[PDB]
């Protein structure tokens, strides 16, 4: 069958849009991510999500943002969506000042750790490098 | 009668494990560009898993890197669905 | 032009 | 052109980093469930919906039984990893 | 175009690697039950009309070589390609009867630029193997 | 009885 989607609210959509990093880090400013973050906002608004844009967070504001969202009462929402736009590498997202483990962010939403979301679809859209291999195509 | 704790997560990566992810400096990233378009087009006709498959085909077939750096030029991208869902997911009624 | 994330 | 990594589909029997479970006489949870679900649906259903039904079966119907309490009452969720570019039907 | 062309003359190969017995020097137990799986896989994919080739208790050398040879066959008249691995493993790693093999190496034989007779056709890998040592205790 | 892989 299908997940239940006839709850009162469709659910939260968190967009974390990091485009400017600290100089001490030496990764580039990510141009166009605003175009991304705005496209996301409009699309999920049409899917009836309570969209929340956040911009340029430290690796610690990210953890703490996510922890707060994990302890909200989701009992009347159908699903949960998170989008992350940033630099990365396999298993790792970059706050504005350095890396965060992906499993750390997601662990707040485990079945034992976020009861009001147990049994409900938790979606995670990640725009970030997962390393440094290049695909040269074929044909 | 319980369920696994990692169950009902979905991970929609923009790219395969170990690889660069491509973004356009004016138009935004290939993946989010293609995701929003496919969601606009098909979320009242198609189950999510199939939408992301279309998103895979859009990125796969229609995008190719353009760089003044021959190292990063003419390169491709395949996105990576990682589904631990347990039901189908529809956005309409 | 297209850049790496 | 297409990416050299496109059109692979990886059907993992368990979440990244976790044990997978096998019954000593019946087989592994994943392969029992995959074969049941293909026998039932390979002519009505796309492949991802079959594997999603494999996830529900494993996730909700199986629970590890072991004389070693460390390994007992444990659960498994399978992991579909799709770099496929089209839908897939077995007819 | 939204579906893989599946009405090629053949469905394709279904390679089953059924590793049940490991050499003690690896420190891994025997995999009681895997024969039931390898047989359930055979009958199920024979009804889907694949050319199932069952193989048993391969070393890490045998597996790399089997995969290499299969990727060099002419898959021109074949719709898809299936491969099931039944074995121990860790993350990224599957076990021959004498040691670990990186998965990336089994699959890379079938990259779009490395096996052209399968370019644009679906290449499926079913993996029954452990991916680490964490335990899901669940939630009621 | 159930075992790990």
């Amino acid at each position: 069958n299908s997940y239940k989607m006839d709850y009162p609210e469709m659910g939260l959509c968190i967009i974390i849009n990091n485009k400017n990093f600290h100089k001490s880090t030496g990764m580039t400013s990510r141009s166009g991510t605003d175009v991304d973050a705005a496209n996301l906002r409009e699309t999920f608004r049409n899917l009836k999500y309570e969209v929340r844009n956040k911009n340029d967070l430290t690796r610690e504001e990210i953890v703490e943002l996510m922890r707060d969202v994990s302890k909200e009462d989701h009992s009347k929402r159908s699903s949960f969506v998170c989008v992350l736009l940033s630099h990365g590498e396999e298993g790792i997202i970059f706050g504005t000042n350095g890396p965060v483990d992906l499993k750390k962010i997601t662990n707040f939403f485990r079945g034992d750790r976020c009861r009001s979301l147990t049994g409900k679809p938790k979606l995670f859209i990640i725009q970030a490098c997962r390393g440094t291999e290049l695909d040269c195509g074929i044909e | 009668h319980k369920i696994p704790v990692e169950a009902d997560f979905l991970y929609a990566y923009s790219t395969a494990p170990g690889y660069y992810s491509w973004r356009n400096s004016k138009d935004g990233s290939w993946f989010i560009q293609s995701l929003c378009a496919m969601l606009k087009q098909y979320a009242d006709k198609l189950e999510f898993m199939h939408i992301l498959t279309r998103v895979n085909r859009k990125v796969a077939t229609e995008f190719e890197s353009f760089s003044f750096d021959a190292t990063f030029h003419a390169k491709k991208q395949i996105p990576c669905i990682v589904s631990m869902l347990t039901k189908e997911l529809y956005f309409y009624h | 032009i297209t850049v790496a994330d």
